[PDB]
RNA sequence: GGUUUUGCGCGAGUGUUUGGGUGUAAAACCCGCACGCGUAAAGGUGAGAGCUUCGGCGCAUCAUCGACC
């Protein structure tokens, strides 16, 4: 669209970073995050780090996680595998189990950066409703 | 930067410097600042009423 | 009164497990080249 | 006592210099098909 | 562990403290016994000490002038430790590249130019060592141009940490750019010397193999370029 | 953050600010090369800045300002 | 639910920091004539009555005349060294005994008592 | 300051909040040698030229 | 007092302000136990955004065949 709904000025850095990357790139991926940073909350629901582990199973495990949303941790799960996840938010508990397994948590500047195409990524979604 | 340094009396620096803390590397968010201070300046109000 | 008796003890259960949700919660909670410790 | 240039403008200057290259060799490919094809028509 | 005392005063915003720290630093790695038994922790420590005293440094020529000594540090160490100390320089690199400003990144890459000439410059004596060539070549092959993601710093232990450090691929792209000039200001690019040809086919195929098995896009158009230079034996 | 600094002043309030019903805005800043409220032109949101001023004398100087 | 004339037994709270300034000066206010004493009274630890609520303990109102004569304390001079006694209470049980029998030789062993005269 | 280090770990259920971007220097992020790189040719300028 | 949507903080938790402490005193700052609400008490096949070492891997969601109470 033609502005982001939300105030916070450091997602419209990050609007205005996927908006030069989705014009100066032929990345489907890039234009992808730029409208999921546009949609507003409720259409970004929470992905759980459950989620994120049954998705990381058949050959994903070397790929890096990208969430436009928050993640947040599942007492559910006993066992938070090795993974690099690209997100908005990570809630205390969640990012402080991802880096206690030896894994890594990153902004999606960093995520640009790195990957600035989005080659070998794995771009998950929260349940709707 | 990690160290602010510290001045004397004269204006003229002592020479000993301090650790800058972490709560200056927190984000600078001027809506939450906004609304927080709207909300908070309605704090001191006295009621008034025919 | 069975019935009542059952129902009384449905509702001390459950506070039971609030209070038993709440000791997990602290518990999974407690489960030198610094800025602040170099620069001191 | 002379100010280097920095090294992000070496690299920004050796694209351009590439970028300049490329539009002249089309520029040049663009006027042999106009040629061409004020013939052709 | 080592009493240095000087690390917190090279952060300083006083070109004059700093530049007396420097001198302090200096005079500390001047010393022989001291700097003989020296650990990855104070070669990352005072790396960042050094780190903090460039970004401090403001204007273009004392930034220029700051970059040549701190590059030119490596001359005063015992052999045993320089490998070390290299090695703690791209660990501070690689730990920091991503947070420095648009406006304070270009004496970094000054920096990265300068110790990576240092490092060449410090493998000649067949006129090269062949030890030396194999300590910055190891090091060139493990954080620059490596074939892993991470690196593992220090050891599992009871006493010591494990510092897990991945490799920005902004680093190696820059040193990607700057090695053929590196390598061509020192001399490695002379066509009479078989040692040095070797040494340069070796850097090569070190970049190659980085061509051949990498994921990133960059990484692969940047070495595509690298290995195309014209100065290169291949490309002549 | 010269990117947040200039948000906050843009959008929010900056005491340099004239706002004119003409179609412009000024910048009050003595050290603004042009006094005009626009990106370029913001002496405190650009870390690096350059501007000329004459003194009372009557001699002109540069100033440059560095982050 | 305004079915009645609520507008006439509205109850705002614009005192509530008046009232707590009231309530912090009249402690300083006990404090002043209870000089080196406690503004308290000792009370006991009790159990919660319900099954809900028998997991955890409280204060309850004064101790029991069993649980004082354990102690070594006497039933009158109780009230007049800061504990406060309940003639109604009775301990049932050897776990509440001891609970607050300990509790009164704790109070006993922080005392300092000051004769009459 | 010395305290200001320590009143902001004494707060419960606060934790000092992190940001969701890191690098907050826009330039730095998008005239980087990393994004620079795998960026296509440029499809026009700043100002069009007007063809009819 | 209900309900829908936009922003924000935290997030399987959340809500300091009944009250206590504190104060430069109706402000601001802090929180001991409760309490309210909520959570607790991974299958196959076919489409499918996106990624790809070009072999494939496949979000959310839907259809269909199954599993448990
Ligand atoms: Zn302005």
């Amino acid at each position: 669209r033609k502005a982001p709904k939300s105030d916070n000025v450091y997602l419209k850095l990050l609007v205005k970073l996927y908006r030069f990357l989705a014009r100066r790139t032929e990345a489907p991926f890039n234009k992808v995050v730029l409208r999921r940073l546009f949609m507003s909350r409720i259409n970004r629901p929470p992905v759980s780090l459950s989620r994120i582990a049954r998705n990381l199973k058949n050959g994903n495990e070397k790929k890096t996680v990208v969430v436009v949303a928050t993640v947040t941790d599942d007492n559910r799960l006993l066992q938070v595998p090795k993974m690099e996840v690209a997100a908005l938010r990570f809630t205390a508990k969640a990012r402080a189990r991802i880096e206690a397994a030896g894994g890594r948590t990153l902004t999606l500047d960093q995520l640009a950066l790195e990957k600035p195409t989005g080659a070998n990524t794995l771009l998950l979604r929260g349940p709707k409703n | 930067r990690p160290t602010v340094t510290v001045f004397g009396a004269d204006g003229k620096p002592t020479g000993a410097t301090e650790v800058l803390p972490k709560v200056f590397s927190a984000p600078i968010r001027p809506d939450i600042v906004k609304h927080v201070h709207t909300g908070m300046a309605k704090n001191k109000r006295q009621p008034y009423a025919v | 009164n069975k019935i009542r008796a059952e129902l009384r003890k449905a509702k001390a259960a459950r506070h039971h497990a609030r209070m038993e949700q709440q000791r997990d919660l602290l518990a999974r909670k407690r489960q030198d080249l610094d800025t602040r410790e170099l620069f001191a | 006592n002379d100010i280097l240039v920095p090294e992000t403008l070496l690299k920004k200057r050796k694209s351009q210099e590439k970028a300049r290259a490329e539009r002249a060799a089309a520029l040049e490919k663009r006027k042999q098909a106009n040629k061409e094809k004020r013939q052709v028509i | 562990e080592k009493s240095m005392p000087f690390i917190k005063h090279l952060a300083s915003s006083d070109r004059k403290v700093r530049t007396a720290a420097l001198n302090s630093l200096h005079a500390f790695l001047s010393a022989r016994q001291v700097a003989s038994a020296l650990t990855t922790l104070d070669v990352l420590k005072l790396w960042k000490g050094l780190f903090y005293a460039l970004w401090m440094c403001d204007r273009a020529i004392p930034q220029q002038n700051l970059c040549n000594e701190l590059a030119d540090l490596i001359w005063q160490l015992p052999r045993e430790s320089v490998a070390t100390w290299l090695r703690g320089f791209w660990a501070t690199m690689a730990r920091e590249w991503t947070g420095i400003d648009v406006l304070r990144m270009e004496k970094f890459l000054l920096l990265v130019r300068r110790v990576l000439g240092a490092s060449f410059k410090w493998m000649k004596k067949g006129a090269w060592d062949q030890s030396k060539v194999d300590e910055v070549l190891g090091l060139l092959a493990e954080w620059p141009f490596s074939l892993a993601e991470e690196v593992r710093i220090t050891q599992s232990s009871e006493k010591g940490g494990e510092i897990v450090q991945k490799i920005p691929v902004g680093m190696r792209l820059h040193v990607l750019d700057i090695w053929v000039d590196e390598v061509e200001r020192v001399g490695l690019l002379n066509e009479d010397e078989e040692e040095a040809r070797m040494i340069v086919q070796r850097i090569s195929d070190m970049v190659d193999a980085l061509e051949q098995t990498t994921k990133s896009p960059a990484v692969r158009t940047r070495s595509k370029d690298s290995l195309g230079d014209d100065r290169l034996p291949a490309n002549r | 953050s010269d990117e947040i600094v200039w948000q906050i002043i843009n959008q929010q309030f900056c005491a340099f600010k004239l706002k004119t019903t003409k179609g412009q805005n000024f910048c009050r800043n003595e050290y603004s090369v042009s006094g005009l409220c626009n990106r370029q032109s913001c002496p405190l949101a650009n870390s690096r800045y350059a501007t000329v001023r004459q003194s009372p004398k009557g001699t002109i100087y540069l100033y440059i300002k560095t982050i | 639910h305004f079915r009645k004339h609520w507008q006439r037994r509205v109850r705002c709270h614009f005192d509530q920091p008046g009232k707590k300034v009231t309530r912090r000066l009249a402690r300083r206010a006990k404090a002043a004539a209870l000089a080196p004493r406690p503004v308290d009274k000792l009370r006991p630890i009790v159990r919660c009555p319900t099954v809900k609520y028998n997991r955890r303990t409280r204060l309850g109102r004064g101790f029991t005349l069993e649980e004082l004569k354990a102690a070594g304390i006497p039933r009158l001079l109780a009230p007049t060294i800061g504990i406060a006694v309940d003639h109604r209470r009775k301990n049932l049980s050897e776990e509440s005994l001891a609970a607050n029998v300990q509790r009164l030789k704790d109070y006993k062993a922080r005392l300092i008592l000051f004769p009459r005269k | 300051i010395k305290q200001l280090d320590a009143v902001y770990e004494s707060k419960k259920g606060f934790f000092l909040p992190a940001n969701i971007v890191s690098q907050a220097d826009l330039s730095r992020l998008i005239n980087s040698t990393e994004i620079q790189s795998v960026l296509r040719a440029p499809k026009g300028e700043a100002r069009t030229k007007r063809a009819c």
